[PDB]
């Protein structure tokens, strides 16, 4: 995250950190046995390590989880980047209270202009890389469609939105991929690309959680 | 120059 704050430690109880011997990507916990991550982050061998706050040190509020099932969304495209989401199952089921929580599902998409809280351990530098222990946060609004499509000409699909700035200085970065965007409550985005990072013009791209809502509970009914 | 956001990146050409 460039240009944010230091959250808290837990104050994003359902951000959890993959890990394959070194953390990777973002994720975010939708109920005890089961996170949304971004197809482009599936790898095997994934840790998932939930209750963090300083990613290297051990603090006392971790729960570390094998990951038994990591499942890439089966029309994911890696040039366009396109169904950019995966789900992965817990080995355990974690262990649920204030500081390791599920975030909820959206019942409809968002709308332009809403706040959003982005979050991650990933780059906090837009020149350079410079990684945090602690988690990082930044409040972003959604852009309009049509802002988007003209900072992406040919780029922007209907699984995408963008939320950020155009100014420069505040997105996300290398390393929060895979990572929440939650606006009102629920989890409308995925952390997922974009062109460098806190550049002026170009602001996050994200995965258009509200539309595979039906996706993912048809997918955990049948894992 | 388009990059997904994880460690280490995937980058396009463009
Ligand atoms: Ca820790």
């Amino acid at each position: 995250i460039v240009g944010g704050y230091t959250c808290g430690a837990n104050t994003v109880p359902y951000q959890v950190s993959l890990n394959s011997g070194y953390h990777f990507c973002g994720g975010s916990l939708i109920n005890s046995q089961w996170v949304v991550s971004a197809a482009h982050c599936y790898k095997s061998g994934i840790q998932v390590r939930l209750g963090e706050d300083n990613i290297n040190v051990v603090e006392g509020n971790e729960q570390f989880i094998s990951a038994s099932k990591s499942i890439v969304h089966p029309s994911y495209n890696s040039n366009t980047l396109n169904n950019d989401i995966m789900l992965i199952k817990l080995k355990s089921a974690a262990s649920l209270n204030s500081r390791v929580a599920s975030i909820s599902l959206p019942t409809s998409c968002a709308s332009a202009g809403t706040q959003c809280l982005i979050s991650g351990w990933g780059n906090t530098k837009s020149s350079g890389t410079s990684y945090p222990d602690v988690l990082k946060c930044l409040k972003a609004p959604i852009l309009s469609d049509s802002s988007c499509k003209s900072a992406y000409p040919g780029q922007i699909t209907s699984n995408m939105f963008c939320a950020g700035y155009l100014e420069g200085g505040k997105d996300s970065c290398q390393g929060d991929s895979g990572g929440p965007v939650v606006c009102s409550g629920k989890l409308q985005g995925i952390v997922s690309w974009g062109s460098g990072c806190a550049q002026k013009n170009k602001p996050g791209v994200y995965t258009k959680v509200c539309n595979y809502v039906s996706w993912i509970k048809q997918t955990i009914a049948s894992n | 120059g388009r990059c997904t956001k994880s460690i280490p990146p995937i980058c396009f050409p463009d």
